[PDB]
RNA sequence: UCGACCAGGA
DNA sequence: TTCCGGTCAT
């Protein structure tokens, strides 16, 4: 406000998921799962939403998107399944 | 938060605009006249007059009423009311700029005083800063004493050119107390020494011109120069100056409260003397009273002595005090808060603790709750530890349902009953494993706060393992320390993701790792080395079974 | 104070550090953008050391009976003796460990070559020893052309910055300079083949990791670094429990103040 | 609630409220310059009835069928005809479209979105505003004067001659009945 | 360039912004025995054609204030006399990554 | 050449005791304290007079004083300072909070 | 008069709803939170139209509870008199101070006093109704008002009309 | 217990974001207030059962909105007013950037 | 029940 | 600097 969003081509941002944002993302998704959210992922007997959350993210089976800003306030967008998880 | 819903959207601050109130604003808000300064007895008849507080605004004594507004005490903020001065009054905070404006504009006319047509003022001009501008502009113009109204332009100097007139020499100021008085010298000699009036200084301003404003520090829309003169008065209500009732029969009233019942007192006192016998200056003797209190009711930390104690020495607690730094609002309540879900014991050290561990005593467990969400994942364990009680540990002690209502588990007829219902909440003690902030103060590392894992222990001592100490910088001379509980799925995440001890290990401010091992393991492990040393098998085979992740490989 | 100085202060998503105010503070955080917390002190060998012992140890000469891989190193030893295309990558490789010592004596002036840098490389080859289990013996695998080309392959990847242009590109190539140096200075013909028998196998890996780690060495968009440096300098202030200068904390809070007449003023003049 | 297409920026001092009259001066969300989606401008959108009961009518169906593709995982007789769309289609408590239904069908002109077609491509070479463009094509004018007075914003828009000519082609495609 | 001895008179430098576009700058001897530029800590620096600052400024989605900035009257802003606004360009020596560069805008 | 002298400073400061900091804080110090033109102190008198927020710098030696002449002078929070969140009860962008979080849609239905 | 703007809405979804048809849901309720509103900048909210295409965009997430809020773009169709708007409807309700004519999903007000005066109301009329020389005014009958002015209120909107100028009245 | 100054510099340093806000909202202060979506104040007369909303002077009753902040900081602003200094708290930011 | 002082803990 | 009983009294 396009002109604030950037191209998923162009893109700048670190390859790579940073460890506040998969923290959050694992929080986030846990809280959802944890409202009785839909579960992307055979519980393999879990029953704890960051323990699932932990795995959907594993499988990259969530249906997330972060939306990284920048100091001018341009934004680029990924998603949790692009983003390498190393850590 | 709050509690009762409301079909108005909600959104996040984005943007703070700073202003200043127009006494026409103040009273289209304004929904008490306040007359009165009294506070209730309509003639000891309890109640409250519609004079001060309540006069349309909030309440007290549990009573609905916020003008209809009801919900009542908590949910009603305050509905500010005003109240009509008698003559404009400054404010206390502001004099300084008034002054430094005045110096800056000619009155008569008002208007500045130097133009796009004096060089020096142009470099002035084109800076764009507000606190810069005005702080070049009056070291600029605040020597030139004489309202220019023929300069020579960009020519010749033998050329005059014309713009505004009233040469009205400009009379230098000085600062006595809260008035403003300035000398004019005539030539021929000797000074012409007279006080400003506020009605007319407040005159001067309202004249200023549009792009007068703006070159100088301001803003045509949410501050005028002509603001910084009080002509209305906000009055901030009861929950900002709450009373205190010793049940009935007695008072409470607040300081403002009291501050406000003076300035309307000497407020009253003054317009019956302008309609009645008016020995013309012997009322100046009774607005200065307006202007003062006026005045001390914001700040009351001033240089002009009188610190306006109230009857019994007491200095008064005046608004700017309730803001100033540390133990107050900003700082004190703000930046820092006091918060529930925290408890804090004495620590001690136990070697049997993993690192990232800490000891819970039952009792706190007991006592810190979670709000879990009754989920077909728990439904079964949940209803088992409300069953359980708020006594036993592994338990709970408040359920919660939709319809935003707090069963408390220790009371309810219903206790041993009730079914949980998928998406209710159950407010359970704490558990082994459940991710808390540690943490020991004074805290000036990021390691002063660290996630642990709970491990509900008996006695009554926060134990943590050794090697985190260093970090916290603890000792168990008798040291304390503080344990605050996450509350969503998704704090905790951001506790056991980012906090856990076991990541603090290396340190940043000395790429470093930050924990080690001391006393005993430590003097311990240097023994235990010592080519000398030898160990014989019934032995060697304890301490084997002792590393839990020994692979049983003798 | 130092605190609230630096609240606002944190690394934002292009690497570069700032305000509240987008006002650029550092370009990249720590000009290298690395996360202090990986970080270990290395040793620039391609300093110290006589000229000397420099050749004897980084010099490879594929023209001469004495300056040459001994083939009991490398596989295809005797069939490279002479061959002058690969003398070309051979003596490219000299002349710029050669530009590196001259650097790097241009920036530590001291000769200390112990610094603080991303990237254990001793150990990932200490590893990479033990991992495959390498023995001393019989012959390496590598072409030279194996490791000299695999070894710029690397730099190629150790981005800190990503930007698709010269001005950032240009950043990225300065935000690593100095950890090349010592990747360079560790990962040279003689070195990879005489001092660590490396296999192709461990070669590879060994890249693979330094690669990999390095990558996760960056600093994190998100890192609030201001607060950090703060109690980082802060904290060590409190432990302060106390030739003839100023001192510590006294002088420090001298130094926070910018005050103008210091206790002691001194200047030394060489 | 449900925000507009343009961010006006409100500096405090609301106050200008003008009248609405048929001064062409509609509230500040229907001057002739409005935005779209897209970002695009576009002239306001002025709807005739009948002309309405044809753009309804034509989503409430499309409605109906996308209401399907998931679903498996003359006069008095339109008044039926329609009822069905929307105990099919509409909330069934939006007693205000039941209300615009009957209303936008009894009082309508046209039947054929061919003959809606003929009278917009009639009536949008006057270069007239939208909002007359639309009260010409639902009001029936045997006169100028009946015209150019119950749409006063007309006047001295265009010579009474041809605004007659208009209304003659205007009753001479008005559907029968 | 003009090089005074003692000093000059302050009703003769008001002289110096009165014919434009040219420009005059005031140097004293007692500053220009050494070059300063030449000093163990003084990094180089660098100007920038109004044309690689515009640049700067686009790679970097910065605004012209966000720029870290130099002193007008900066002893290394007189040795190579920027103007208000020209951007400095400096590159330097780091241990923790070789060479560093940062950039100084003018005031 | 100052910021590398007050750096040096610093470092001596610090390494007098025996202790070690990572360049980069006292670096990053010693730079917030340079780019804005010259020596800019860590105190009342410098840093909290920048042209941050004022909600910020209120948080801080002098609050109603710095206050009074925010609406003066009618200032502009942006709320980008962590400060300025934390006295609103915002998330700030900070670290978790240094981006947004959403649910596509798309991406939404090819799970399953 | 009847329009066709370009709205859009903020709906909040509980992480319930996360499921396959999200899209389904949303849209779902997009019309029920509209369709059938009423408000004084955009008047009597009827349709919304292209219900296929309409645009949700990436919704994002709160931050305390999963719901997320996306900012459902639509177009539809509206309707706002005005004063001065000429229209024609059905008369609904008649009494001894005039009758009120229903103008589409809106209900205006004529007055007594408003009509002209060869117009009286007969009361002993079954049903009620107005007497002129040769006109005559009741419930069904259609009539052709002129708006003279507009008041906004909760979820309607209701209008003054009359019937006292020229080409004004039966039909 | 006491989450003063330093343990807040604490968590910030962790850039443990949400679980400050938790600190400081939910387990503490946490208020709702009303706004005028035109004049950034408290006024709003906000009657949460008939829906009416009001805010006379900058009249309303359609421009309103609600928010969650530390009742310390409502208090800190009404305060402010007490003291003739106005505070607008806007939904949207109009200054880019 | 808003406070101020004194004594004390790491 | 930070965080955490008793007395007197208004
Ligand atoms: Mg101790
Ligand atoms: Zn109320
Ligand atoms: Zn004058
Ligand atoms: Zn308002």
């Amino acid at each position: 406000l396009k002109e604030k969003a950037i191209p998923k081509d162009q893109r700048a941002t670190t390859p790579y998921m940073t460890k506040y944002e998969r923290a959050r993302i694992l929080g986030t998704r846990a809280l959802q799962i944890s409202m009785n959210a839909p579960v992307f992922v055979d519980l393999e007997g879990e029953t704890d939403p960051l323990r699932i959350a932990m795995k959907e993210l594993a499988e990259k089976k969530i249906p997330l998107v972060i939306r990284r800003y920048l100091p001018d306030g341009s934004f680029e967008d990924w998603s949790v399944e692009e983003l390498i998880v190393d850590l | 938060v709050g509690q009762q819903y409301s079909s108005a959207p909600l959104r996040t601050v984005k943007e703070v605009q700073f202003g200043l109130f127009s006494p026409e604003e103040v009273r289209a808000i304004s929904v008490a006249k306040i007359r009165f300064p009294e506070t209730m007895d309509e003639t000891q008849t309890r109640a409250k007059i519609g004079g001060l507080n309540d006069p349309r605004l909030g309440s007290i004594d549990r009573n609905l009423k916020c003008q209809t507004c009801q919900e009542g005490m908590n949910e009603c903020p305050g509905h500010f009311g005003h109240i009509d001065l008698a003559k404009p009054v400054f404010h206390v905070g502001f004099i300084a700029k008034i002054k430094k404006v005045c110096e800056c504009v000619c009155m008569h006319c008002g208007k500045l005083l130097l133009d796009e047509h004096n060089e020096l003022m142009r470099q002035a001009l084109a800076i764009k800063d507000s606190k810069k501008r005005f702080a070049a502009i009056w070291t600029l113009c605040k020597t030139k004493m004489v309202c220019e109204t023929d300069v020579p332009s960009e020519d010749d100097p033998t050329q005059l050119v014309s713009r505004g007139g009233c040469g009205n020499t400009q009379p230098t100021i000085r600062k006595d107390g809260l008035k403003l008085v300035g000398s004019w010298k005539k030539d021929r000699d000797e000074p012409e020494l007279r006080v400003l009036s506020t009605e007319e200084i407040l005159n001067i301003f309202k004249h200023i011109s549009v792009k007068d404003f703006t070159s100088l520090g301001f803003n045509e829309v949410f501050s005028r120069p002509e603001w910084m003169i009080l002509t209305c008065l906000p009055v901030p209500p009861p929950p900002v100056r709450p009373s205190i009732s010793f049940n009935e029969s007695q008072r409470g009233e607040d300081d403002l409260t009291f501050k406000l019942a003076d300035i309307l007192k000497a407020n009253i006192s003054l317009e019956t003397l302008e309609h009645n016998g008016a020995p013309h200056h012997a009322i100046e003797e009774a607005e200065s009273l307006l202007q003062f209190h006026v005045a001390t009711y914001m700040d009351n930390d001033i240089a002009g002595q009188p610190q306006a104690l109230q009857k019994s020495g007491r200095p008064v607690k005046s608004i700017r005090a309730r803001l100033k730094g540390k133990e107050g609002r900003i700082r004190g309540n703000l930046m820092g808060k006091r918060v529930d879900f925290s408890a804090r014991t004495v620590i001690s050290g136990d070697p049997n603790l993993e690192l990232d561990q800490v000891g819970v005593p039952k009792s706190i467990a007991k006592t810190l709750t979670y709000p879990e969400v009754v989920t077909p994942y728990n439904i079964d364990r949940l209803t088992q530890l409300v069953r359980n009680g708020p006594n036993e540990h592994p338990g709970a002690k408040y359920v919660i349902r939709d319809s935003g209502d707090r069963i408390d588990l220790r009371y309810s007829k219903r206790a041993g009953d009730i079914q949980l219902q998928y998406g209710w909440k159950v407010e359970r003690h704490i558990m082994d494993n459940d991710p808390v902030l540690f943490n020991r103060q004074p805290s000036l590392h990021k390691m002063s706060m660290m996630a642990h894992r709970v491990k509900v222990i008996p006695y009554s001592t926060f134990r943590l393992n050794l090697s985190v100490t260093s970090p916290y910088n603890a000792d168990f001379d008798g040291d304390e320390m503080n344990l605050h509980v996450p509350q969503s799925e998704e704090t905790r995440a951001e506790l056991s993701q980012l906090c856990a001890v076991p990541l603090q290990i290396v340190s940043p401010q000395s790429n470093k790792p930050c924990m080690g091992i001391v006393q005993d393991t430590l003097c311990g492990i240097r023994k235990l080395t010592l080519r000398d040393t030898f160990i014989e098998l019934d032995q060697v085979l304890n301490m084997l079974y002792w590393v839990p992740d020994w692979d049983g490989v003798i | 104070r130092l605190v609230k100085a630096l609240e606002d202060i944190m690394v934002h998503y292009d690497n570069t550090t700032r305000n509240s105010l987008g006002n650029v503070i550092q370009f990249i955080y720590g000009e290298d953008g690395m996360d202090a917390a990986h970080i270990e002190k290395q040793s620039l060998d391609t300093i110290g050391g006589s000229d000397a012992a420099f050749e004897k140890r980084y010099r490879v000469d594929l023209l001469n009976t004495d300056h040459t891989l001994d083939p009991s190193l490398l596989e295809s030893g005797s069939e490279i003796l002479g061959d002058l295309k690969l003398q070309v990558l051979l003596d490219e490789e000299y002349k710029q460990l050669v530009k590196d010592r001259k650097f790097l004596r241009e920036v530590f002036v001291d000769g200390e070559a112990n610094w603080p840098l991303p990237v254990n490389i001793r150990r990932i080859i200490q590893n990479a020893q033990q991992t495959f289990h390498i023995d001393h013996t019989k012959p390496s695998d590598l072409t030279i052309k194996d490791i000299v080309l695999g070894v710029k392959d690397l730099q190629e990847n150790l981005l800190v910055l990503r930007g698709k242009n010269e001005i950032i590109q240009n950043a990225q190539r300065d935000a690593v300079t100095l950890f090349c140096c010592l990747l360079r200075s560790r990962l040279a013909t003689r070195r990879v083949l005489q001092e660590y028998r490396l296999t192709k196998q461990a070669f590879d890996w060994v890249l693979s990791n330094i690669e990999a780690q390095f990558l996760r060495s960056v600093v994190h968009p998100g890192e609030m670094v201001g607060v950090l440096a703060a109690q980082s300098i802060g904290e060590p202030a409190t432990q302060m429990t106390l030739k003839k200068v100023t001192s510590g904390v006294p002088r420090l809070k001298e130094i926070l103040n910018v005050a103008k007449n210091m206790k002691t003023p001194s200047l030394t003049v060489y | 609630s449900t925000s507009t297409f343009q961010t006006r920026r409100r500096r405090l001092k609301k106050v200008e409220e003008e009248e609405n009259a048929a001064t062409l001066q509609l509230g500040q969300e229907f001057q002739l310059k409005q935005i779209n989606h897209q970002g695009e401008e576009e002239e306001l959108i002025a709807l005739n009835l009948s002309e309405a009961r044809l753009v309804i009518k034509e989503a409430l169906v499309e409605r109906r069928r996308a209401f399907k593709r998931s679903q498996k995982k003359t006069r008095e007789k339109e008044l039926e005809s329609i009822d069905v769309l929307l105990e099919q289609t509409t909330g069934g408590n939006n007693k205000d479209l039941k209300n615009t239904m009957q209303y936008l069908t009894n009082f309508s002109r046209f039947r054929d979105q061919e003959t809606v077609g003929a009278v917009i491509q009639l009536l949008k070479s006057t270069g007239l505003h939208p909002f007359e463009v639309a009260q010409l094509g639902s009001l029936a004018c045997d006169t100028a004067d009946e015209a150019k007075t119950l749409i006063p914003s007309l006047n001295n828009k265009i010579s009474d001659d041809e605004l007659e000519r208009i209304l003659k082609e205007l009753s001479n495609l008005e559907t029968l009945y | 360039i003009f090089v005074y001895q003692n000093n000059i008179t302050p009703s003769a430098m008001k002289l110096v912004p009165s014919i434009p576009p040219a420009t005059i700058e005031t140097f004293n001897e007692a500053a220009l025995v050494v070059n300063i530029t030449h000093h163990e800590l003084v990094p180089k620096h660098i100007r920038l054609s109004s044309d690689e600052k515009r640049e700067l400024l686009k790679r970097y989605r910065l605004k012209e204030s966000q720029l870290p900035r130099i002193q007008r009257a900066d002893p290394v802003a007189l040795y190579l006399g920027l103007k208000r606004g020209e951007v400095v360009k400096i590159i330097r020596k780091s241990e923790t990554s070789g060479r560093y560069a940062s950039y100084r805008i003018c005031m | 050449a100052g910021r590398a002298a007050l750096y040096k400073e610093v470092y001596n400061v610090i390494a007098s005791d025996g202790s070690y900091v990572n360049y980069r804080h006292m670096a990053l110090l010693v730079d917030v304290m340079t780019t804005q033109g010259g020596l800019t102190s860590v105190t009342r008198h410098g840093f909290n007079r920048s042209n941050t927020g004022a909600l910020m710098r209120c948080s801080f030696e002098e609050t109603v004083e710095i206050l009074f002449e925010a609406g003066a002078s009618a200032e502009l929070d942006d709320c980008r300072g962590v400060s300025e969140n934390v006295i609103l009860g915002q998330m700030a962008p900070i670290g978790t909070g240094a981006f947004d979080v959403m649910i596509d849609e798309e991406s939404l239905v090819k799970y399953m | 008069m009847f329009f066709i703007k370009d709205l859009s809405l903020n709906i909040t979804l509980h992480p319930s709803f996360f499921g396959p048809r999200m899209k389904q849901y949303l849209k779902t309720k997009l019309l029920e939170e509209v369709e059938g509103s009423c408000t004084g900048k955009f008047g009597y909210i009827l349709c919304v139209l292209d219900y296929d295409n309409i645009d949700i965009q990436r919704g994002r997430i709160l931050p305390t509870d999963g719901s997320a809020e996306f900012n459902v773009k639509y177009r539809a169709v509206v309707f706002k008199p005005f004063k001065g708007e000429v229209v024609d409807g059905t008369v609904v309700s008649c009494s001894q101070h005039g009758f009120e004519v229903q103008v589409g999903p809106m209900k205006v007000f004529v007055t007594k006093h408003l009509m002209p005066q060869d117009l009286t109301f007969n009361a002993g009329s079954n049903p009620p109704s107005y007497q002129s020389s040769e006109d005559v005014i009741t419930i069904k009958s259609r009539i052709r008002v002129k708006i003279e002015g507009c008041i906004s209120q909760v979820s309607s909107i209701h209008a003054i009309g009359s019937i006292k100028e020229d080409y004004l009245g039966a039909i | 217990l006491r989450f003063g100054e330093m343990e807040r510099d604490c968590m910030i340093a962790h850039g443990a974001a949400s679980f400050l806000k938790e600190r400081l909202m939910e387990a503490s202060d946490a208020f709702r207030v009303h706004i005028c979506g035109i004049c950034g104040l408290m006024t709003v007369i906000a009657k949460l059962n008939h829906n009416q909303f009001e805010c006379k002077g900058c009249d309303n009753k359609i421009d309103i909105y609600q928010i969650h902040i530390p009742y310390a900081a409502k208090l800190l602003f009404q305060e402010l007013m007490a003291m003739n200094i106005t505070p607008r708290l806007y939904t949207d930011r109009s200054r880019d950037f």
